[PDB]
C-alpha cells in the first residue's frame, strides 16, 4: 500500500503524460455518390457520325467526346452500372480513376493496334485477358446469396421490401441493399432458397444429442435420397459407410485417398448424412485452402443445396458482415446467441486470424483439408486447431506420412490426443525383428482409423506412369566449382570479375547449384564466354556455353530434340526458380514455345498460363514449373513428359508434381525423367528420398483402407531394401507382384554423352541463327 | 544461472512502489544500468587508487569515485546513503 | 476530387506529435538486415547474425539517426528556416566532431 | 535475358524516403528538402559500418563467424553510444 521508501532529493514535479490532444488543431483540420470502377467503352459517343478519321492517334480532349463509359458508382450494386461521357459527369469523386482508366486502355491499346511490332500472339493473349476481365466484370451482376430482408421507408415511398444481396465473385463487403422486384424477377432461385433458409427445418438449436450413445449404423448399399447431387459411386459410397461407421463408434479418421476421387464429394455428402440422418445440424467447421475453395463452395451448392453453407473470407469489414448478419438467429440479444448457419467453410489465415471469435463455438464437426499442413505439432495452425471445442474432427489429405513417423505422429494425436504413442523412429540399419514388430502394431493399430484407395484400384482405365533415373556426368566447369566449394577456395572462388562476396554458408545449398548449372553462380558465364567462344557473345555461342556448362544441359537437349520429333509435351520441374530462369533464357535463344510458373507468377497469369497450354490450338511444347507452387489444384492434362530436373528432400513433392500430369482420365502413357548429376550431393538426396518412400510403403501402402506370414519376410525384404545403397534405346517414350512393382523406378541409368563444343547447333540450327541475326541487323530495333 | 541483478531491483521497487510491477525489457534496461554504474565507480576508484601508489579499494575511494562520478544531489545524498550503510555495518 | 484540404504543416505537426509519444522502430525490418549484411560482407565473408544484434543496430542506429535530427532541426532554425537541409547536417556533424 | 545476379547493391535505398521522413519526424522536423535523403542514407551507412567494423572484430577476437548482440553493444560502447536493454 503505502511505501515504504522516498527520495529526499528536492526534485520538482513533472507532468509524466504523454497522451496529447490534437483539440487546439482543429482550425485547420474540420473548422457518398461518385465513380468508383471503369469498366467498359464504347467507340460511340452517341451516334456513328461516320467511318472517316479512323487513323492517327486521339488526345485526351479528343476521347472526351467521342468515348462512352461504363461506371460503376460508390455504394452501389454493379446493376446501376451507367454509361456516361465526361460531360455528363459533370466533377465528382473519383474522376482521377476515369482518367487513369481512359489513359492507359485507350492509349495503350491504340498503341498494341497500331504498332508494326506486334506478332499474332501478343494480340491474342492481349484479346484474351481483355475478354477475361470484361467477363469477370460481367459476373457481378449475378446474384449468388440473399443475407437478409429489412422493410425500409423511401422519400414518400411508404413500405419497401428491401433484400440485402451477395454478389458472385464480390465478396460481405460488397452485399448491396436492392429492391425485391428486381431481384426476384432477376434469379428467384435465390429468393426461394432464402425463404428455404427463414423457416429452414434444420438449425443447430434442433439438434439431437448424443453423448455416447450414438445409433448403430446399417451398411448403405444404395444413395441415400437426402444427397440430391448427381450420382455417387461405389468407392465413394464406401467411403460413406466407412465414415458413418466410424462415427458411430465415436472416433475420428484420416481420408486418405489420392487426388481425383472426389474426397470433397464424399465429405460433403457424409456432412449431409450427419445433418440428415442423425439429425446433427449443429455447427461445422470446413477448413480449406484458398485455392481449392470455390471447388468446395460449387460442391455444396450442387449436392447439398438445402444446407447454410456460409463462406468466412474477407478482409475485416466483410468478416464483420458475415458474424453480425449471418451467424446468429438472434444477433441483437445480448445472452446466449444460437447458431443459424450449418457449416463455415473457411481457411487457414482466418482461423489463426480469428481464432477468438470462432474458437468460442460448440463446434459439431472439424474438417480439415490438405491436413499434411497439420503435419507439425509446433505451428500456430495446430495450436489454434487443437484449442477448438469441437466433438468430432477429420483429416482429409492424401499424403498422410511424408518424412518421418513423427508427422503422423501429430496427425493421430490432432485426432485422438493420448490413445496412441510413437517414442521410436525407424532406423534401416538394425533390420531386427524387433523393429518388424513395431511396424506391424502400428499397421494393426492405425488400421480403421485411416482410408486409403489408390488411383489404380478404381477407374480401372488409368495408363501407368513410368520413372527413369538419369545419371549424368558433370562438365569441367562443374567439376572445377563442385571442387572448390567442397574443399573450400575463397581466393579461387573470388577470382573472376572481382568476386561479388561469394557466400559459402550453406554448403549444400551451393553444392546444389554447382550440380545443376555453373551459370547460378554471379560471374561465372563471363569466364565460359571468355574461355571458349573468346567473349564475343555474337548469339551462338550463348546457347553453347549454356548447354556445355552443365552436364544436365546436353541431356536435356537431347531430350527436347527428341520430344519435338515426337508428338510429345513436357513439363519441367525445378526447385529453383533461377534455374527456371536458365531455362526460359536456354528456350527463348533456342526459340521454342514455352510457358512458365512459379511463385511470383500472380494467380490471374497463372490461370491464363494453364488455359494456354490446355488449349486444343496451342503452340506451347514446354511448361516449365517450381516444384512447390500451384498447390493441387493444377490441370496439366495435355502434356506427357514429365522431367525432375532438381529432386526434391520430399518424394511426395515429387508425388504431386508427376501427378500434375498424371490425372484421372489421361489419355497417353505418362513419362518421368529425372535428371541426376553424378557423384555429387544430388546422390544423398535421391537415397533420402528412396528411404522415405520406403516408409511409406511401409506404414501406409500395407494399411490402406495367409498373406500375414508371408508378411514377416516381405518386411524383412524391403527392409533389407532400406539398408542398401541404390547407387551400386535409353530415351524411350514407352514401355512394354505388386512387390516387385515397387523395385521399379529405384534403377539407375547412367547417361554418358561424349559430346564436344563443335557438334551441338547442327547446319539446320546455325543456318537458321545466322540468318535471323543477319536480317536483325538489316531491320535494326 | 544468469547472475543478474533483477531479484534485489524488484525488492527496490516494491520497497519504493508496492503495487506497481516491471516487464522484462524494463528489467534488463535496470541491470545494464546497475552493472554500468558499478564498473564507471569501479574503475573510477581503481584509477584513484593507481594515482595514490594505494594497492587497496577503500570506502574513501568509493566516495571519491561517487563524488567525481555523480552529479549535484545525487552526489551527496548517495555519499549521506553509504556512509551510514558504513556507519550501520561497523556498528553491528 | 474532395473539398476541405488541410494548410501545409499542420500534418507535419500532427506527425510530429505522433511520432514522439510512439516509441516502435520507423524503419522496416527486413531491409535493415539486408543493409547490414551488406555492409558486413565487407569486412568478412561468411558472416552470421543473431536477430538481437540487428535489432541492437536499428536501436542504436535510429536514435543516432534522431538526435541527429535534432540538431539538423537546431541548425535550421538558427538558419531562420524551418526546413532542414544538407549543410544543416554537415554543420551538426561538424560541431559536433564527426567531420572534425 | 531472364537471368541475373542473386546478389543485390541498392540496400542503401531500403532506407526509403518515409523512413527518413518518420524519423525526422521523432526529431521534430517539420520541412524537410528533397536533398536531404541522400545525405541520411550516407550518414546512417557511415555509422552503421563503423559500429560493424568494431562488432566484426570483437567477432573474430572470440573465433566466431556469428555477431552476437553483445558484440553489437560492446563495439556501440567503445566509441561512447552505450545501450541498454541487450546487454542482460
Amino acid at each position: 500500500k503505502i511505501p515504504t521508501r522516498f527520495s529526499n532529493r528536492q526534485n520538482k514535479t513533472v507532468n509524466y503524460n504523454i497522451d496529447y490532444s490534437d483539440d487546439d488543431l482543429l482550425e485547420s483540420e474540420d473548422d457518398f455518390h461518385g465513380i468508383d470502377i471503369v469498366i467498359n467503352h464504347r467507340l460511340k459517343t452517341s451516334l456513328e457520325e461516320g467511318k472517316v478519321l479512323e487513323k492517327t492517334v486521339p488526345d485526351l480532349n479528343n476521347c472526351k467526346e467521342n468515348y462512352e463509359f461504363l461506371i460503376k458508382w460508390t455504394d452501389e450494386s454493379h446493376l446501376h452500372n451507367t454509361w456516361e461521357t465526361y460531360e455528363s459527369i459533370g466533377q465528382v469523386r473519383g474522376l482521377k480513376r476515369l482518367d487513369n482508366y481512359c489513359k492507359q486502355f485507350i492509349i495503350e491499346d491504340q498503341q498494341v493496334r497500331l504498332d508494326p511490332y506486334v506478332t499474332a500472339e501478343d494480340i491474342e493473349i492481349m484479346d484474351m485477358e481483355r475478354e477475361r476481365r470484361l467477363d469477370e466484370f460481367e459476373e457481378f451482376h449475378v446474384p449468388e446469396r440473399i443475407i437478409d430482408s429489412q422493410r425500409a421507408s423511401l422519400e414518400d415511398g411508404t413500405s419497401q421490401l428491401q433484400y440485402l444481396v451477395k454478389w458472385r465473385r464480390l465478396n460481405y463487403d460488397e452485399a448491396t441493399w436492392e429492391n425485391a422486384t428486381d431481384i426476384v424477377k432477376l434469379a428467384p432461385e435465390q429468393v426461394k432458397h432464402f425463404q428455404n433458409r427463414e423457416n429452414s427445418k434444420i438449425l443447430p438449436q434442433y439438434s439431437s444429442n448424443y453423448t455416447s450413445q450414438r445409433p448403430r449404423f446399417e451398411k448403405l448399399s444404395v444413395q441415400p435420397p437426402f444427397i440430391k447431387g448427381g450420382e455417387l459411386r461405389d468407392f465413394q459410397l464406401t467411403g460413406i459407410n466407412w465414415m458413418a461407421f466410424l462415427w458411430s463408434k465415436g472416433d475420428n479418421g484420416i481420408l486418405a485417398d489420392e487426388m481425383g476421387l472426389g474426397k470433397t464429394v464424399q465429405t460433403v455428402a457424409f456432412i449431409s448424412w450427419l445433418i440428415f440422418a442423425r439429425r446433427q445440424n449443429g455447427p461445422h467447421i470446413i477448413v480449406v485452402p484458398l485455392s481449392t475453395m470455390p471447388a468446395w463452395l460449387d460442391t455444396f451448392e450442387k449436392w447439398a443445396p438445402d444446407l447454410n453453407c456460409i463462406c468466412y473470407m474477407g478482409n475485416q469489414k466483410s468478416r464483420d458482415t458475415i458474424r453480425e448478419y449471418e451467424f446468429y438467429t438472434n444477433p441483437r440479444a445480448k445472452g446466449k446467441k444460437t447458431m443459424k448457419f450449418n457449416v463455415l467453410l473457411t481457411t487457414y489465415e482466418y482461423i489463426l486470424k480469428d481464432r477468438a471469435e470462432l474458437g468460442s463455438i460448440k463446434w459439431q464437426f472439424m474438417a480439415v483439408d490438405e491436413a499434411h499442413r497439420l503435419k507439425n505439432a509446433e505451428s500456430s495452425l495446430y495450436e489454434s486447431l487443437n484449442s477448438f471445442k469441437v466433438a468430432n474432427r477429420m483429416l482429409i489429405t492424401g499424403t498422410p506420412l511424408q518424412n518421418n513417423i513423427k508427422e503422423l505422429a501429430a496427425l493421430v494425436n490432432f485426432l485422438m490426443p493420448g490413445r496412441f504413442t510413437i517414442d521410436q523412429e525407424i532406423d534401416f540399419e538394425n533390420q531386427d525383428e524387433e523393429q518388424e514388430e513395431y511396424i506391424h502394431d502400428l499397421h494393426r493399430r492405425i488400421q480403421p482409423f485411416i482410408l486409403r484407395r489408390l488411383k489404380k484400384d478404381v477407374e480401372k482405365s488409368l495408363p501407368s506412369k513410368t520413372e527413369r533415373i538419369l545419371r549424368v556426368e558433370l562438365s569441367d566447369v562443374q567439376t572445377e566449382y563442385y571442387k572448390n566449394i567442397l574443399t573450400k577456395n575463397y581466393s579461387a572462388l573470388t577470382a573472376g570479375a572481382k568476386g561479388g562476396h561469394f557466400s559459402l554458408l550453406n554448403i549444400m545449398n551451393e553444392l546444389k547449384k554447382a550440380s545443376n548449372h555453373p551459370y547460378l553462380f554471379d560471374n561465372a558465364e563471363e569466364r565460359v564466354l571468355q574461355k571458349f567462344g573468346d567473349g564475343k557473345m555474337t548469339r551462338e555461342n550463348v546457347l553453347r556455353g549454356l548447354i556445355m556448362s552443365s552436364g544436365k544441359m546436353v541431356l536435356l537437349d537431347q531430350l527436347l530434340t527428341r520430344l519435338k520429333k515426337d508428338g510429345h509435351r513436357v513439363l519441367i520441374f525445378s526447385q529453383m526458380v533461377r534455374m527456371l530462369d536458365i531455362l526460359g533464357d536456354y528456350l527463348s535463344i533456342k526459340g521454342i514455345n514455352f510457358q512458365r510458373l512459379d511463385g511470383t507468377v500472380p494467380s490471374a497469369q497463372r490461370r491464363i498460363s494453364i488455359d494456354h497450354f490446355n488449349s486444343p490450338d496451342s503452340n506451347d511444347f514446354v511448361f516449365l514449373l517450381s516444384t512447390r507452387a500451384g498447390g493441387l489444384g493444377i490441370n496439366l492434362m495435355t502434356a506427357d513428359t514429365v522431367v525432375i530436373f532438381d529432386s526434391d528432400w520430399n518424394p511426395q513433392a515429387d508425388l504431386q508434381a508427376m501427378a500434375r500430369a498424371h490425372r484421372i482420365g489421361q489419355k497417353n502413357h505418362v513419362m518421368v525423367y529425372r535428371l541426376v548429376s553424378k557423384d555429387t550431393v544430388e546422390e544423398e538426396v535421391l537415397e533420402r528420398a528412396r528411404k522415405k518412400m520406403i516408409l511409406e510403403y511401409a506404414i501406409i501402402s500395407l494399411g490402406v483402407t495367409k498373406k500375414n506370414e508371408p508378411n514377416a519376410g516381405e518386411l524383412s525384404a524391403i527392409l533389407k531394401f532400406g539398408a542398401g545403397n541404390m547407387f551400386t534405346d535409353v530415351l524411350n517414350h514407352a514401355e512394354d507382384l505388386g512387390g516387385e512393382e515397387f523395385l521399379k523406378q529405384f534403377e539407375v541409368t547412367d547417361y554418358k554423352a561424349d559430346i564436344d563444343w563443335d557438334d551441338i547447333i547442327p547446319e539446320e540450327e546455325l543456318k537458321k541463327l545466322q540468318d535471323e541475326e543477319q536480317k536483325r541487323k538489316d531491320e535494326e530495333y | 544461472r544468469k547472475e543478474s541483478y533483477a531479484i534485489y531491483v524488484y525488492k527496490v521497487l516494491k520497497q519504493v512502489h508496492p503495487d506497481t510491477g516491471i516487464s522484462c525489457k524494463a528489467m534488463s534496461i535496470m541491470n545494464s544500468f546497475v552493472n554500468d554504474v558499478f564498473e564507471r565507480i569501479a574503475g573510477e576508484a581503481s584509477r584513484l587508487a593507481h594515482y595514490n601508489k594505494r594497492s587497496t579499494i577503500t570506502s574513501r575511494e568509493i566516495q571519491t569515485a561517487v563524488r567525481l562520478l555523480l552529479p549535484g544531489e545525487l552526489a551527496k545524498h548517495a555519499v549521506s546513503e553509504g556512509t551510514k550503510a558504513v556507519t550501520k555495518y561497523t556498528s553491528a | 476530387k474532395k473539398p476541405h484540404r488541410y494548410r501545409p504543416g499542420t500534418v507535419a505537426l500532427r506527425e510530429i506529435r505522433r511520432y514522439q509519444k510512439s516509441t516502435e522502430l520507423l524503419i522496416r525490418k527486413l531491409p535493415f538486415q539486408r543493409l547490414v549484411r551488406e555492409i558486413a560482407q565487407d569486412f568478412k565473408t561468411d558472416l552470421r547474425f543473431q536477430s538481437s544484434a540487428v535489432m541492437a543496430l536499428q536501436e542504436a542506429s535510429e536514435a543516432y539517426l534522431v538526435a541527429l535530427f535534432e540538431d539538423t532541426n537546431l541548425c535550421a532554425i538558427h538558419a531562420k528556416r524551418v526546413t532542414i537541409m544538407p549543410k544543416d547536417i554537415q554543420l551538426a556533424r561538424r560541431i559536433r566532431g564527426e567531420r572534425a | 535475358a531472364k537471368r541475373h545476379r542473386k546478389v543485390l547493391r541498392d540496400n542503401i535505398q531500403g532506407i526509403t524516403k518515409p523512413a527518413i521522413r518518420r524519423l525526422a519526424r521523432r526529431g521534430g522536423v517539420k520541412r524537410i528538402s528533397g536533398l536531404i535523403y541522400e545525405e541520411t542514407r550516407g550518414v546512417l551507412k557511415v555509422f552503421l559500418e563503423n559500429v560493424i567494423r568494431d562488432a566484426v572484430t570483437y567477432t573474430e577476437h572470440a573465433k566466431r563467424k556469428t555477431v552476437t548482440a553483445m558484440d553489437v553493444v560492446y563495439a556501440l560502447k567503445r566509441q561512447g553510444r552505450t545501450l541498454y536493454g541487450f546487454g542482460g
